[PDB]
């Protein structure tokens, strides 16, 4: 939710 | 908003690239543009089986790295700049630069093949970091280490420990769980205000927030996907908020600016060059550059 700037996968959650 | 392509095809894109409106092009590139160089797509024989991970994705995770950095550094020795020569796709972006069409290239890759291909730092946004600079893990230290210092350890199978606080030293590569560089966000704000064409090459858009870049393009900006499969049709997840829009639309009845070209990137770029009349220039550029690379040895 608050971690947009963080490298992630394409999950629609945190 | 406005439809700028008279046809939703590669021919339609090429024809548009030669129009007066097509002044500024932005490239989003992933792992698929380096496969033909010898660099496998780890996200798609198992190249990771030799490391005995709990799961293949672990090798790119910051939390696993801080405890077990050995698998990554072994992979880093393979990915290191100099072990590979840029592809036709890379040199296609070089042609975009020399003809004054390339506004920016955003890359998910950490092979630095764009740099070797002739793309300068200003032309480049390396979303997932670089091997050219390394920092200490300790927040109390955070000592910077040069490329040569980092290069010596990696090729000698020695885990790079800090020379001050003896802590671990990692290359400025963005692992999962780590924050992207500031340049990424400051560039995405201004670059997508004036982009005339989006070239998405060699990525299935599986990594965020890189995948979200496609939603920043203006509504009339055509977007060409050169990839082994169709991608980006789902919610771009900009700002980790859904419903904002910006997803690819190739096949629906409402499609107007998105074109998908399915296949390998090298063939995709060759086809596009053939239509543009850059076929001979492109082939010459590749062979000339590869000869210059071998000249160093
Ligand atoms: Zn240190």
């Amino acid at each position: 939710y608050h971690t947009y700037h963080v490298k992630r996968r394409t999950n629609y959650y945190c | 908003k406005e439809r700028l392509l008279d046809e939703l095809t590669l021919e339609g894109v090429a024809r548009y690239m030669q129009s007066e409106r097509c002044r500024r092009v932005i490239c989003l590139v992933g792992a698929g543009i380096s496969t033909s160089a010898g660099i496998p797509d780890f996200r798609s024989y198992d190249n990771l089986e030799k490391y005995h991970l709990p799961y293949p994705e672990a090798i790119f995770e910051i939390s696993y790295f801080k405890k077990h950095p050995e698998p990554f550094f072994a992979l880093a020795k393979e990915l290191y700049p100099g072990q590979f020569k840029p592809t036709i796709c890379h040199y296609f972006m070089r042609l975009l630069k020399d003809k004054g069409l390339l506004l920016r290239c955003y890359t998910q890759n950490i092979d630095t093949l764009e740099r070797i291909a002739g793309l300068e730092q200003e032309d480049l946004v390396e979303a997932h970091g670089t091997f050219y600079t390394s920092h200490c893990v300790s927040a109390s230290c955070r000592h910077e280490y040069p490329l040569s210092w980092m290069k010596e350890k990696i090729f000698s199978e020695v885990t790079p420990k800090c020379e001050d606080c003896q802590s671990l030293v990692k290359p400025d590569i963005v692992f999962f769980g780590e924050s992207l560089p500031a340049r990424f966000f400051s560039c995405m704000q201004s670059d997508f205000l004036k982009v005339d064409l989006l070239l998405v090459m060699g990525t299935s858009l599986q990594v965020q927030p890189f995948a979200s870049l496609i939603s920043k393009a203006p509504l009339s900006t055509p977007r060409l996907l050169i990839n082994k499969e169709k991608a980006g049709q789902s919610d771009p997840f900009l700002g980790m908020i859904m419903g904002l829009g910006g997803g690819m639309d190739f096949d629906s009845k409402k499609a107007y600016r998105d074109v998908a070209w399915l296949g390998e990137c090298d063939q995709g770029c060759l086809a596009l060059a053939e239509l543009l009349g850059w076929k001979k220039e492109l082939e010459d550029l590749v062979r000339r550059e590869h000869a210059s690379i071998d000249a160093q040895s």
